[PDB]
């Protein structure tokens, strides 16, 4: 065994709560200014900062993981009761075709109760867009009493972590030798946890969510069909509906895995019933990725000389053209906690951008094509959730870059060739910068001059100059194929925005083939452009954290600094924060531009309802080909046009929407009192006031202080990014709510 | 003429206690020309951006301070 | 505890209580008498 | 003039550029105690040689940080650097230590300038000294 | 009645008088 | 670009030197008058 | 004559066609209604609601003055209270700790006696340390 | 001398166009106000002006023009 | 380029000079301070005006003010 423990290294005790600030050595002292409160939110959870000790900031960093769990947990358990008490989802569950998703209720107080719109099936409340309805379908839910257990599971499992942080903290605090063993937690977590994991969830489809589900399409009632272990007690149930299930578990362990193909398919493509994937297809989906992870365990060797090191690996792959190679990168990844931090939420932000770009092709779950409203919703959150996350990455790096990077581990190693050839990839990123923003934003300039001066067919559209993506539809053509030709066991294709039929379900299109033409050109290269901008942003910050030409000596000066001063010409906002604070702006703008890319294209190509003939209306008709090619075409056809339904939600159901509106583009603007100005005016007032209060000897102890430069910016930012998002979501979710 | 204990009010119509009361922490006898230590209960604007407190001490010349004790 | 009495009488915990007593009062008072736009 | 192998370095993008050959450039040079690691103020990380070293800079701010890395993240701390100005031409100025002695410390010999025997306060208003080329501060 | 090309050749030479005046006040003024 | 209005061949000409030949030549001017060192 | 612009809600067509529709806004089946009732009796505008007139009348004080003394009552308490408290704790050893810590007993202590705050105020200005010098406050340099 | 004929009725003309970066769609749309040529409308509100201090005819706007330009010289 | 001044309320702490990242200030002998010591600026052509010093300065007002002035390439911190 590895485990190595200290017991009761903290008492717990009650007295540090009754002192604020007993973290930092500079607030624990007590406060002066009123800029010791902002410090003490501020410094909180730096545990890095707060103490020397490795050790101490592992355990600290553990527990408080382990808080982040229990809290995600109330959260999850939260969810399920308001969905098992305060919902329609026994009523949606019989009709889902016709009644609206709605798992909150509001109190009739000063007429709220206007917000408890008519969802169907008699029920008032507000709907949802979170799509937890066909979740739970999906999973084999038929009762709220089911899902009141699963409540009530998830706050015991919430109280459990809460004491597992206080045990594996306050009490039984692990070693640092334990936190360094990343082969067996590699190992643990890749076998353990998302192999066991895999294998877990596709069990419970095969043995649980099929049958439900197989029962609820073929058109029998909720309440008829038989409770999930009724099938494990009765496997006569099982049989009828899988024949296979006849032959037991002999065929799986001679390799006679053809007779599970009936319960183990290969379709591809959409559930007609339901408009989402074959549980089939995500059973054999879910246990072949199961397989692969628990084979992709038993590779690092533990404690049995059986299995690679990650060290020679690391030290083993050097080339000519990078000196000493991936030498002491594993010293940077086993001691500083901020490049796993980095990396981990680099991988995890482009992980939630391909969740978000792959379940609304692929619809997973039942219903969930056909219900726009959760369709755009899921897609925008986890977009945002990912652009987050990936800032967050270039954040953290510059933060280990300023703290945890040595040159004396780092000699010729691919770290240090980066920092030498630094100039050189800034300054070609901002070239290719340039030249993408210049031919792609002069391109959408160039159709607008040419439409306001009454010439047509000089513009870049299909009618016009085509730009048309070869290379895109090439591809689109290959997938297309693919059933039958390159993947011969397939049925249909991974989803239909490559090609095929057109998908709807209850004469509303559930998916049909995504055309590409100029204009999706044009967006995805402002993609790309955006992408790459932001890019730059945060490579500067990361790159220069230690050190540029203008100041030599910035990792003296801190990670979190407001300049070097009025000196060199001025020097402000040279910190990596600040390049965090500059590139949050141009995450915000690329995400934006994301999400109405998105947005209008669905809207335009792809949703909208089939007649019995099988003519295809959509919800803006064609529009986005011949509008989208110009600004004033995205500003009035986009913007003015669809901001209708928020903009008259006054007076219904959807009117909190519409406050929401205006609440996000108040608050925007707020934030442009932090942006444009500076503390000395705003000391200066607060001089001022100071005065005043003091003249009726009313002045208070803690003198009070304007906000500090790194702060004013922080405010700034964090308004104005609450600002537009609220905005955004606002308008989203009426326009949605309000489009059938 | 001041001494310990003594609580003055500042004169010098630049220091951040023009008008304050402080109370006299030392007061050095020799030729120095700012011999007058002056301790104040608020803080001034000194240090760095950020920083959580200012300086509660400065020297002031003996004919900017009225006695008030 | 001493510790958890200085810790509830922290100023966020103080703000935070008397807001929602503040808000219980005019909650219910709106509710038990709604709609006062001037006295009568 | 000025001697010393320069440290073994791999080069990098972030050094001299046509400054040093067109105005000016730096030197700083010390001796160090063992070949062992620093920090390139232009970005990497190099080895520094047992003996005298020599190594050309861009600017005054570039060789006084490398002076304080030098000072300050040393056990054997390395207080004998000394730092020029190097002309096209061919001129070597020695700037820094000016006397030998660090600035921190007074040493005697030294002369006063830019003391002003008054306090900030008692700065002339500038309505007094207005069309002429002075500021309240040069007065 | 619309104007004549005469008259506008005419106001054009008519404004090349303080054309040639504001140039002489800019040099002055610059010295 | 063509009009009815006494003399209308005058924007033919003289809108270009607005366009290219006085802005070119004021460019030049200025350029070389900013540039030109010392004497001042 | 005053606000021939006005008229009565009781009479004004708008507001009589527009009250049998009036929302619910609590639980309560017949709050419109109360709601309806209650400003029947105000000056409504060619668009049928409630204006409120403001220019001492006493015709129409429960528009401004009643809310006005109630108002001006409540804030005179808090701002009474609270400067009371940091006068108090003023002459202790860490008024800075007190301020984010507070201390309730003395809190509550000055909340409760905070009713009678127009006569302190009073007092407090006839006593003359409501109000300090202009010579014993810090000021910037002109 | 057109506007003064029908203030209520006519734009007034503010200076023509003379673009050859526009295109056939852009010159039918600002041929307006009875024009012969792509030309812009007046929103200075000097027409109005010039007929109420008497200016009625285009050789008093010449004269006038003339004697400003004397004035600036 | 920009100039530096020292005021006689120097205390001779010399936080200024040890402040200063490009070697402009020094530390002379003096008398009106108990420490005898004073701040000077004799190499004022190099400095860039960080005003670290006037941040190091710990009297009631700066004792040390750096007023800028004419910029040279010294004065913007050019490494080209
Ligand atoms: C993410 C978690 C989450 C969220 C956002 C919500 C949100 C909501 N719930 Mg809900 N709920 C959750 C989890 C959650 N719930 C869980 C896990 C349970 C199971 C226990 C419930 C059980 C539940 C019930 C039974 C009801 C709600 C209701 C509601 C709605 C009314 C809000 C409310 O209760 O405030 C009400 C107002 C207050 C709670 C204010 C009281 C004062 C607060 C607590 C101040 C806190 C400090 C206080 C002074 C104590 C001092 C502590 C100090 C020492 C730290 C609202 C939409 C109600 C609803 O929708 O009815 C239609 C309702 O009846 N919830
Ligand atoms: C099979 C073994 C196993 C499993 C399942 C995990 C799982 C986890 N580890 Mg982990 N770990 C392991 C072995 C394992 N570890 C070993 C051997 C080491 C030492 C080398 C570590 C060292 C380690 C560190 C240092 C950290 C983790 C953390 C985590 C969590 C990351 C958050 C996450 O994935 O969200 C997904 C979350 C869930 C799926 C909820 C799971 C809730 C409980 C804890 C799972 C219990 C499952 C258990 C097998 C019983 C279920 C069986 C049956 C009842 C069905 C995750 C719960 C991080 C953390 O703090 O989290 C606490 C962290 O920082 N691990
Ligand atoms: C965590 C995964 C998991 C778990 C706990 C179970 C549990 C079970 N399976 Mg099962 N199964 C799973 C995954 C899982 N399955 C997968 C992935 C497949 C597809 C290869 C199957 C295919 C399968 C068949 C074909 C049969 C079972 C059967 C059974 C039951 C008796 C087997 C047993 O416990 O003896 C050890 C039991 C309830 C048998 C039964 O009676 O259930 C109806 C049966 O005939 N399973
Ligand atoms: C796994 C996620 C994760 C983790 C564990 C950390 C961990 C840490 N970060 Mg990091 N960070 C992350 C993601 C993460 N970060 C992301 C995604 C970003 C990009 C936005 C950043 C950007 C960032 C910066 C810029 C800084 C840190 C810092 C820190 C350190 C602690 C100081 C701190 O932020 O606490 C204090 C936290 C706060 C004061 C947050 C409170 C204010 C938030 C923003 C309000 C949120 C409002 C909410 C969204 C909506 C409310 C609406 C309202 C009406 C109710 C610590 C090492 C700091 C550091 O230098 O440490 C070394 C630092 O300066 N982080
Ligand atoms: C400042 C007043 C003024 C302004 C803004 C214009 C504007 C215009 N005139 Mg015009 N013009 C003016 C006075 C003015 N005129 C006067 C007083 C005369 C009588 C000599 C003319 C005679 C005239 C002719 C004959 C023609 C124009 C034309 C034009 C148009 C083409 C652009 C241009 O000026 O270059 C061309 C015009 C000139 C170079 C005329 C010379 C400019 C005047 C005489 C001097 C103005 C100097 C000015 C005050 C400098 C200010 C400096 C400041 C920017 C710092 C444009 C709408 C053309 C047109 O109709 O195109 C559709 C055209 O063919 N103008
Ligand atoms: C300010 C005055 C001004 C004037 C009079 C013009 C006039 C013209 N521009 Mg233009 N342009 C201007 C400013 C101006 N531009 C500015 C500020 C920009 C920057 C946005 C542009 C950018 C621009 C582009 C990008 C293009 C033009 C083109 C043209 C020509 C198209 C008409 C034609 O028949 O083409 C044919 C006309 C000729 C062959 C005659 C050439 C003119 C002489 C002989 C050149 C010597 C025309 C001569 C087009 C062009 O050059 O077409 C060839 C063209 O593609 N312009
Ligand atoms: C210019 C601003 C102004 C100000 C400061 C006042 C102030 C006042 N008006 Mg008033 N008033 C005004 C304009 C103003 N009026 C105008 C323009 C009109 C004509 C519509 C009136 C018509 C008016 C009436 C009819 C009455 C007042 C009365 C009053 C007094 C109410 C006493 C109280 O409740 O305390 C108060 C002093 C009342 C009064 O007489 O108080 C003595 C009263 O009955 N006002
Ligand atoms: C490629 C785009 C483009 C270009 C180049 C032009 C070019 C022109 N248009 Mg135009 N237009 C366009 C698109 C374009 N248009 C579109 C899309 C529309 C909408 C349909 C219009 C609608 C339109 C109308 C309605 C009118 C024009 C007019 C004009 C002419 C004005 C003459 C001029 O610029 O001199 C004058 C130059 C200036 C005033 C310079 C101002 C710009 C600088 C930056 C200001 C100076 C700052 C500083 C002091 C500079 C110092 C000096 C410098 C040398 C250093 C010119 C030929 C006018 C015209 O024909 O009358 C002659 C006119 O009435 N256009
Ligand atoms: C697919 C079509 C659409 C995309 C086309 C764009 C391709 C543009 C450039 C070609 C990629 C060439 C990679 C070869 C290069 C390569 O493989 O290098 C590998 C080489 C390392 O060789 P060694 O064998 O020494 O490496 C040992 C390593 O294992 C390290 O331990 O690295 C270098 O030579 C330095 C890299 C210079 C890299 C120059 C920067 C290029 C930046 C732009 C790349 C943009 C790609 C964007 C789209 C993905
Ligand atoms: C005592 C006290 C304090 C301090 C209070 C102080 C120091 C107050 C000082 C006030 C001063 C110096 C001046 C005040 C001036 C007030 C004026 C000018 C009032 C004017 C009123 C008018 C014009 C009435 C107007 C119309 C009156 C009428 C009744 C209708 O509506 C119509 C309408 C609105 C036109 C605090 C703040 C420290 C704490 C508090 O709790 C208590
Ligand atoms: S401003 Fe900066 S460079 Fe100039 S003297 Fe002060 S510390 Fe030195
Ligand atoms: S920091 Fe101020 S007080 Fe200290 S030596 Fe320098 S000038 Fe004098």
């Amino acid at each position: 065994a590895k485990v190595s423990v200290d017991n009761n290294p903290v008492p717990t005790s009650f007295e540090k709560w009754g002192k604020p600030g007993h973290f930092d050595r500079t607030l624990a002292r007590g406060p002066k200014t009123t800029t010791w409160i902002w410090n003490l939110h501020a410094n909180a959870h730096d545990f890095d900062s707060q103490t020397s000790d490795l050790e101490d900031v592992s355990r600290k960093i553990f527990s408080a993981h382990f808080g982040h769990l229990a809290v995600v947990f109330v959260w999850l358990s939260g969810m399920y009761f308001h969905g098992a008490k305060f919902s329609n989802y026994e009523g949606w569950l019989a009709d889902p075709t016709h009644i609206k998703p709605s798992a909150q209720v509001v109190w009739p107080i000063v007429g709220q109760g206007i917000l408890n719109g008519d969802v169907g099936g008699g029920f008032h409340g507000i709907q949802i867009t979170s799509g937890l309805f066909y979740l739970w379908r999906a999973s084999g839910f038929t009762d709220s009493y089911q899902l009141y257990c699963t409540a009530i599971g998830g706050l015991v499992m919430a109280a459990l972590m809460l004491f597992a942080g206080w045990f594996h903290y306050h009490v039984k605090a692990p070693k640092l030798e334990w936190f360094q063993n990343v082969e067996s937690m590699m190992n643990h977590h890749l076998a353990g946890l998302l192999g066991l994991g895999s294998l877990g969830w596709a069990g419970h489809q095969i043995h649980v969510s099929m049958p439900i589900n197989k029962l609820l399409d073929a058109g029998v009632a909720p309440k008829d069909i038989p409770l999930p272990h009724e099938f494990i007690l009765e496997p006569s149930k099982m049989a009828e509906l899988y024949p296979s299930f006849a032959q037991g578990l002999t065929p799986f362990f001679t390799l006679n895995w053809g007779v599970y193909s009936d319960f183990l398919t290969f379709k591809g493509g959409l559930n007609p019933v339901t408009g989402g994937l074959w549980l089939s297809d995500t059973a054999h989906h879910h246990l072949a990725i199961a397989v692969l992870f628990i084979i992709a365990g038993h590779m690092y060797r533990t404690n049995w000389g059986i299995g690679h090191s990650m060290k020679e690996i690391l030290e083993a792959h050097k080339g000519p053209f990078t000196g000493e190679g991936h030498k002491g990168l594993y010293e940077i990844l086993t001691t500083s906690w901020h490049a796993q931090l980095a990396i981990n939420l680099a991988l995890l932000g482009s992980l939630t951008i391909i969740v978000a770009q792959h379940m609304y092709a692929m619809p997973p779950y039942p219903y969930q094509a056909i219900d726009y409203a959760t369709q755009l919703s899921l897609f925008t959150h986890h977009m945002w959730i990912g652009g987050f996350l990936i800032v967050g990455a270039g954040a953290h790096g510059a933060i280990f870059m300023v703290r945890d990077y040595d040159p004396a581990k780092n000699v010729n190693n691919l770290l240090d060739r980066m920092l030498r050839h630094r100039d050189a990839i800034i300054s070609h990123l901002n070239w290719v910068c340039i030249f993408l923003g210049f031919h792609s934003f002069g391109l959408y300039i160039h159709n607008d001059t040419m439409r306001a001066l009454g010439r047509p067919q000089d513009m870049f559209s299909d009618t016009a100059i085509q730009l048309q993506p070869i290379f895109a539809q090439w591809v689109q053509h290959l997938h297309t194929l693919a059933p039958g030709a390159t993947a011969p066991n397939a049925l249909a294709t991974a989803s239909y925005a490559f090609g095929g039929e057109t998908i709807a379900v209850a004469g509303k299109v559930a998916m049909m083939p995504i055309t590409l033409g100029t204009a999706d050109f044009m967006v995805h290269h402002i993609h790309a452009f955006t992408i790459h901008v932001t890019a730059l942003i945060l490579l500067k910050g990361v790159l220069y954290a230690r050190s540029s030409r203008l100041v030599p000596d910035k990792a003296n000066l801190g990670f979190r600094f407001p300049c070097d001063g009025p000196g060199r010409g001025g020097t402000c906002q040279v910190s990596g924060w600040d390049h965090v604070f500059l590139g949050l702006f141009w995450m915000y703008n690329s995400l934006s531009i994301v999400i109405f890319h998105f947005s209008w294209k669905m809207q335009s190509d792809v949703w909208g309802t089939v007649s019995p003939d099988g003519s295809v209306t959509h919800v803006t008709l064609g529009n986005f080909a011949q509008s989208a090619i110009t600004i004033n075409g995205w500003l009035r056809d986009f913007l003015w046009a669809q901001a209708a339904n928020v903009i008259n939600s006054y007076g219904s159901a959807l009117s909190a929407y519409g406050i929401m509106f205006l609440a996000g583009h108040f608050v925007f603007a707020f934030s442009l009192m932090f942006l444009f100005s500076g503390r000395g005016y705003w000391q200066e007032l607060i001089e001022s006031i100071v005065w005043a209060h003091n003249k009726l000897n009313v002045a208070p102890a803690i003198q009070p202080r304007a906000l500090s430069i790194i702060q004013g910016r922080a405010v700034g930012v964090a308004h104005y990014l609450l600002g537009g998002i609220v905005t955004t979501w606002a308008f989203f979710l009426a326009r949605s709510l309000s489009i059938g | 003429a001041l001494n310990r204990g003594d609580k003055v009010r500042i004169k010098r119509t630049e220091s951040y206690w023009y008008g304050d009361v402080g109370t006299v922490a030392s007061v050095e006898k020799s030729g120095i020309l700012y011999p007058v230590i002056v301790r104040f209960d608020r803080v001034n604007y000194n240090g760095f951006s950020g920083s959580a407190s200012g300086v509660n001490t400065n020297n002031f010349a003996e004919n900017e301070l009225e006695l008030v004790q | 505890m001493d510790g958890l009495k200085s810790f509830l009488s922290t100023a966020p915990v103080m703000i935070m209580a008397l807001l929602t007593f503040t808000a219980g009062i005019l909650i219910e008072f709106n509710r038990f008498y709604p709609d006062l736009l001037f006295h009568p | 003039e000025l001697s010393g192998q320069p440290p073994k370095f791999g080069g990098s993008t972030g050094g001299l550029l046509s400054k040093a050959n067109r105005e000016e450039k730096y030197a700083i040079t010390w001796t160090s105690a063992s070949e062992q690691v620093f920090e390139m103020p232009t970005g990497g990380a190099a080895i520094m040689n047992e003996g005298e070293n020599l190594l050309y800079l861009a600017r005054k701010e570039q060789c006084l940080a490398l002076g304080t890395q030098l000072r300050t993240k040393f056990k054997p701390k390395i207080q004998d650097y000394k730092i020029y100005r190097v002309y096209p031409s061919g001129e070597v100025q020695y700037l820094h230590p000016a006397d030998g002695v660090f600035p921190e410390k007074v040493n005697e010999g030294r002369e006063a300038q830019g003391t002003k025997t008054r306090r900030i306060g008692q700065n002339p208003e500038p309505v007094t000294i207005k069309f002429s080329g002075k500021a309240p501060y040069e007065v | 009645m619309a104007l004549s090309d005469t008259q506008i050749l005419a106001a054009l030479v008519v404004a090349l008088l303080p054309a040639f005046l504001a140039f002489r006040l800019s040099t002055e003024l610059y010295k | 670009m063509d009009g009815s209005y006494a003399a209308s061949y005058l924007p033919w000409i003289l809108i270009p030197m607005v366009g290219w030949l006085f802005p070119a030549v004021t460019m030049g001017l200025l350029f070389i008058h900013i540039e030109s060192e010392g004497e001042g | 004559d005053d606000f021939a612009n006005l008229t009565p809600c009781s009479e004004n067509p708008a507001y009589l066609a527009k009250s049998k529709n009036f929302l619910n806004t609590t639980n309560d089946p017949n709050s419109g209604k109360i709601r309806a009732e209650r400003y029947a009796s105000a000056l409504c505008g060619p668009e049928g609601y409630p204006h409120l007139i403001v220019d001492g009348r006493f015709t129409h004080a429960g528009d401004f003055l009643i809310p006005s003394i109630l108002f001006l009552y409540i804030a005179g308490w808090i701002g009474w209270v609270g400067r009371s408290y940091l006068i108090e704790i003023r002459e202790s050893k860490n008024p800075e700790m007190q301020e984010v810590v507070i201390n309730v007993p003395l809190a509550i202590k000055k909340m409760l006696g905070g009713f009678l705050w127009p006569l302190a105020a009073v007092g407090e200005y006839t006593s003359g340390k409501l109000v300090m010098k202009d010579s014993e406050i810090p000021t910037s340099p002109r | 001398e057109q506007w003064i004929k029908d203030p209520l009725n006519i734009r007034p003309i503010a200076h023509a166009i003379w673009d050859p970066h526009f295109g056939e769609g852009a010159v039918n749309a600002f041929t307006q106000a009875g024009a012969s040529n792509p030309v812009n409308i007046a929103y200075s509100g000097v027409y109005h002006w010039f007929y109420t201090i008497g200016m009625t005819t285009n050789q008093e706007l010449y004269s006038g023009a003339v004697f400003l330009l004397v004035l600036a010289s | 380029s920009h100039s530096v001044k020292i005021y006689d309320t120097c205390i001779g702490c010399t936080q200024c000079v040890r402040a200063c990242p490009l070697d402009v200030l020094e530390m002379v002998p003096w008398d009106g301070c108990k420490a005898a010591q004073i701040a000077s600026s004799p190499r004022t052509e190099d400095c860039v005006g960080c005003k670290r010093c006037e941040t190091a300065c710990p009297t009631d007002f700066l004792s040390i003010r750096v007023y800028l002035g004419a910029e040279t390439t010294r004065s913007m911190g050019l490494a080209y």
